[PDB]
């Protein structure tokens, strides 16, 4: 079954826009903008823990991703938790400064095949 | 609940209404003196709940209820399930929106719905 | 105030862009001789020599010697392939970099306002390395009292002041018009220089009336949605439009709507 598509409650103001709160929203959009890290964390957690997309961690990541993609429509921050950070990246990434771990998933096999073909 | 003393004999006055005069008047029963009223106010009391005097400390009347607590929600900064939820208005928004406060003594994090 | 003359805006903008680039310093182009030479000349030749100087591989020390040794269509482009020259600006916490009149695809807002092609300027807020601003540079968290409360940094106030007062480049002052959905994810915003003919408020009210929307994000989204690249077609009045009812189904206590943005078109409309 698919996940629920019900979004957050809309925020309605009691007064008209005075061109200041829109600037506040535009500046605050940079803060707590975790749209790009949720997908990376989900991929890392799927590659690490077997039986991926079955545990509650993947469901929480998907819900957070939906809430973050709803940020541009409704003013609801994603609120990315600290404990869900990957702190580890597979070989098929450009994060050379970050620690690299050898992945044994299907993506790891594909990357090894590509490396062997190029070499 | 107001009271005043007529300048003639310095005695309490009771309010009364006259159909012909169509105005508020005060006259005491001690002397036949009638004076004009001011502000047309005969009763003014601030509503208070101080009825059970010297009894609200022994028996818990529960004047200020405690906020409910839930364990279904999960905090973000810490992995604690207990949190306090309540409804309150925003700074400029309309309606009631749900809030959450973490119950972890070492977390101190609050977030909206 | 140093110039105090009728110097054009395009040449001044090009000079500012060249100074911002690591080609010529500030005082090397602020002398009287350079502006005296650049004041009265041919405009096309002046633009050609300015862009040639901007194309110099290394840093130029003497601009006067270089410039001594060196010596309509917009509407058609918009109608053909929507080709416009839009100014792009980069605002950093330290300074501001002007890229220059880079060619880019034109949007709908410049179709009916093609005479102010130079008043439109794209402003992007980046870091010193022209990268995205980190979350620690804006509203750093601090534990004050029983609960944690974010504390706004000076960069936050600087961005607010830039958005409010606006950016002044020569004899112009750019004002905030709107930002598209893609620009919100790229920290970009459109700015239009107010003129005696049409101001920013005039364009804003010409696009539509946004006072009906009571949501902060929804109002911005609706104001910025009409900035995508598109091809101009014929004009249709408001006399022949239908009001077909839609279909809704409510199962398991959930509102599921089949028709979200679906529509209906004819064959003659497709041919036209
Ligand atoms: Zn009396
Ligand atoms: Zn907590």
């Amino acid at each position: 079954p698919p996940m629920d598509y019900a979004g957050s409650r809309p925020r309605l103001m009691d007064h008209d826009v005075t061109l200041e709160e829109i600037h506040k929203f535009f500046v605050d959009y940079m803060i707590s903008d975790t749209l790009g890290v949720i997908s990376t964390a989900h991929l890392v957690h799927a590659d690490r823990d077997p039986e991926k997309a079955r545990s509650q961690k993947c469901l929480e990541l998907a819900n957070l991703h939906s809430r973050a993609v709803d940020f541009a429509k409704t003013g609801a921050p994603a609120e990315m938790p600290y404990a869900l950070k990957p702190r580890e990246f597979p070989d098929f990434l450009e994060r050379f400064e970050k620690p690299t771990y050898i992945s044994e998933s299907v993506f790891g096999k594909l990357y090894r095949a590509v490396k062997s073909s190029l070499a | 609940s107001t009271m005043k003393f007529c300048r003639e004999c310095n005695n309490i006055l009771y309010p009364k209404e006259d159909k012909e005069q169509k105005i508020l008047l005060y006259a005491c029963r001690n002397c036949d003196h009638q004076e004009v009223a001011d502000n047309s106010c005969v009763y003014r009391n601030e509503v208070h709940h101080s009825v059970s005097e010297r009894t609200q400390i022994l028996t818990d009347v529960a004047s200020d209820p405690t906020l409910p607590r839930t364990k279904a929600v999960r905090c973000s900064k810490c992995q604690h399930r207990e949190a306090v939820f309540f409804q309150a208005t925003a700074r400029g928004e309309e309606g009631m929106t749900l809030f959450f406060v973490c119950c972890n003594p070492n977390c101190g994090h609050r977030w909206r719905e | 105030a140093i110039l105090g003359l009728e110097f054009p805006y395009e040449i001044l903008f090009q000079l500012n862009a060249l100074v911002h680039a690591q080609k010529i310093s500030l005082f090397a182009a602020s002398d009287m001789e350079l502006i005296k030479i650049l004041r009265g000349m041919s405009l096309e030749t002046a633009l050609v020599i300015l862009k040639k100087l901007h194309q110099q591989s290394s840093i130029c020390y003497d601009p006067v010697f270089f410039v001594k040794t060196q010596m309509a269509s917009a509407y058609k482009r918009l109608t053909e392939q929507n080709i416009m020259s839009c100014q792009r600006a980069y605002v950093t916490p330290s300074k501001i970099y002007l890229l220059g009149p880079e060619l880019e695809t034109a949007n709908y807002v410049v179709k009916n306002f093609a005479e102010h092609v130079s008043d439109f300027m794209r402003v992007t807020f980046v870091e010193e390395d022209w990268s995205k601003l980190p979350a620690n540079a804006l509203s750093v968290n601090s534990k004050e009292g029983y609960f944690v409360k974010p504390s706004r940094t000076n960069i936050y106030n600087r961005v607010l002041s830039i958005l409010g007062e606006g950016i002044t480049v020569g004899p112009k002052r750019f004002e905030f018009l709107a930002f598209s959905a893609s620009q919100l994810r790229g920290n970009s915003v459109w700015m239009f220089a107010s003129n005696e003919k049409v101001k920013a408020e005039d364009i804003r009210e010409w696009m539509g009336c946004f006072r009906k929307i009571r949501s902060i994000s929804k109002c911005a989204a609706r104001m910025g949605q009409l900035f995508s690249a598109s091809r101009q077609t014929l004009i249709v009045r408001a006399q022949d439009v239908e009001q077909i009812p839609d279909i809704e189904v409510t199962t398991d206590g959930a509102d599921y709507c089949f028709s979200d943005g679906i529509g209906k078109i004819s064959l003659a409309f497709a041919k036209q």
